[PDB]
């Protein structure tokens, strides 16, 4: 067995821990036990882990899952909303070959949504399930159970997980949910990274991202807001305020509608990046393995395919994906005493209303 | 940071 312990900081999760301990046989039984809680400044995550690697001869693994989730909207930099849930997954493995591994499995969610800040696209999700709370209180709840099967195809063929030089990796997620849900819905994401090395030390490199996401609803719902895409920040368009990118809020009046900067995400995403690896300037050779500079181009683009631009036209078409946010800066990555660790500086060149920005963004990682 | 000691 073991344990662990993390201590991380970045600009958008602010201070963050990590703990956990796992038996690497239970009495026996072939399946090794977990249990694993992080917090940040917008999340607390707590799981009970019950894997088996070997569930036939022949490599199929057997994973369970068991956890607790707090999600501060606000403390994210979305609108104000409260999501308390708890849920199980099984998820079986295949690995398909030597850089191919599949998985499907099923999944059980409950939601507990409160303390909802009334807006137009969150308000409007709520109508679509039969929710038809105040629009003028704070005071609020939304409670659903869902169920779900979740697929996942997982290509990798890095050269090396320490600051890859060649190869690619893509991992493509999928959920739908199974009738007798409270939640009718979709909701696919895909991540790609390729490395490019254009010298024969493989120090200068080019690294391609792309990220993408879409998800809709099923039988007239709509998919739920807590499942939103989101875009902008150290790891995603950096020069860019974590989650900016994408629709805002327009707000309902409290005790007519109000214009806002604060980010909402949507059911759609789509973000790319061309980054270009080179030796670290102002340092020793000695320490290149332990360091990483690149110069980067990074862009994004999120939106909400159900927004009704027709019952408010007075306001920005939050359904437009075309309003494409652009960023170039460089970065710093070092395998530090402290552990890795990431600095970035970029301007927001292509900006838009609402959008805020954050040139300069930082990250020590936790988990390694 | 990660610290980890195998039990
Ligand atoms: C909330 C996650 C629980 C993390 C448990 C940490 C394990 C610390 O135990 C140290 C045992 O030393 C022997
Ligand atoms: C993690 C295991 C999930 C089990 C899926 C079974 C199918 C879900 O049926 C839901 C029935 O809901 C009744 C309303
Ligand atoms: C695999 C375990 C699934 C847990 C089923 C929980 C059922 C939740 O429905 C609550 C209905 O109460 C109203
Ligand atoms: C592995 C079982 C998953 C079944 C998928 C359910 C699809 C629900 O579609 C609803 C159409 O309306
Ligand atoms: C042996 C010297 C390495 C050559 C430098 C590679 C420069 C490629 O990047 C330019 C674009
Ligand atoms: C110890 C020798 C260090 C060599 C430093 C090379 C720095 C190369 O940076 C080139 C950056 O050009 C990127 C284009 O913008």
């Amino acid at each position: 067995g073991s344990f662990n312990f993390g201590i991380g900081y970045g600009t958008e999760s602010g201070v963050s821990f990590q703990a956990g301990v796992q038996q690497d046989n239970w009495l026996g039984t072939g399946y090794a036990v977990g249990i694993n809680g992080t917090k940040n400044d917008y999340q607390t995550y707590a799981e009970l882990s019950v894997t088996n690697p070997y569930f036939t001869v022949d490599g199929v693994s057997l994973g369970g899952r068991l956890f607790y989730n707090d999600f501060q909207a606000d403390d994210a930099d979305l609108s104000d909303y409260t999501n308390k849930s708890y849920g199980t997954d099984v998820t079986l493995g295949f690995p398909i070959n030597e850089y191919n591994s599949l998985r499907a499995g099923l999944g059980y969610v409950h939601n507990s949504l409160s303390n909802m800040q009334p807006q137009v696209a969150m308000w409007r999700y709520l109508y679509s399930m039969g929710e038809h709370p105040s629009t003028s209180d704070q005071d609020n709840s939304f409670k659903t159970d869902d169920f779900t099967f979740n697929y996942g195809w997982t290509y990798n063929k890095l050269d090396r997980g320490y600051f890859p030089t060649d190869g690619s990796r893509v991992n493509l997620t999928g959920k739908v949910t199974i009738p007798g849900s409270d939640n009718e819905y979709y909701k696919v994401t895909l991540d790609t990274a390729t490395y490019v090395p254009i010298d024969d030390d493989h120090k200068w490199v080019v690294l391609g991202r792309t990220r993408w996401g879409y998800g809709d609803g099923l039988g007239g719902k709509e998919m739920p807001f807590y499942e939103n895409f989101y875009a902008g920040g150290s790891s995603t368009v950096r020069g860019f305020q974590s989650n900016t990118i994408g629709p805002k809020a327009v707000y309902f009046p409290h005790q007519d509608l109000s214009k806002s900067d604060d980010a909402v995400g949507g059911n759609a995403m789509a973000v790319a990046s061309l980054e270009f690896i080179t030796p670290t300037p102002f340092i020793s050779d000695k320490y290149a393995n332990s360091v990483r500079t690149s110069f980067f181009w990074d862009m994004g683009t999120v939106w909400d395919t159900n927004w009704d631009s027709s019952q408010y036209s007075g306001y920005p078409d939050y359904s437009d994906p075309s309003n494409i946010r652009m960023s170039a800066g460089i970065a710093l990555q070092w395998m530090s005493p402290l552990g890795p660790l990431v600095f970035s500086y970029a301007q927001p060149f292509k900006k838009y209303d609402g959008d805020k920005a954050e040139q300069f963004q930082f990250n020590i990682g936790k988990t390694w | 940071w990660n610290w980890t000691k195998r039990f």
